[PDB]
């Protein structure tokens, strides 16, 4: 029920993955710093 | 969450022109009576 509650979100109005707060003490800087350190990825996709 | 969302946009925000005009209006004529208040009673150092 929320998985397409979620996908009708997304599909009638765009929203950016920024502006969406999963709970009030996520920090969306802080999150995304610690998963790259913790899973590297290869930085040649996102620049070429 | 009022409080989670004022930190994400207060965060993520950068002054345009216009915001500054308003602020400008707002500190500088807008409240020029309660400044001045503020202002006359600083200076009134007392003795006793």
């Amino acid at each position: 029920s929320l998985d397409r509650e979620a996908q009708n979100m997304v599909v009638n109005k765009g929203i950016c993955p920024e502006d969406v707060i999963p709970d009030s003490l996520f920090s969306f800087r802080h999150t995304m710093v610690l998963l790259r350190r913790l899973f590297p990825q290869d930085s040649i996709s996102s620049f070429y | 969450e009022v409080l989670a969302a004022a930190n994400s946009f207060a965060e993520n925000y950068s002054a345009t022109s216009q915001d500054m005009d308003l602020f400008q209006t707002l500190t500088s004529c807008t409240f020029s009576k309660e400044y001045a208040w503020k202002d006359f009673l600083n200076g009134i150092h007392c003795d006793v």
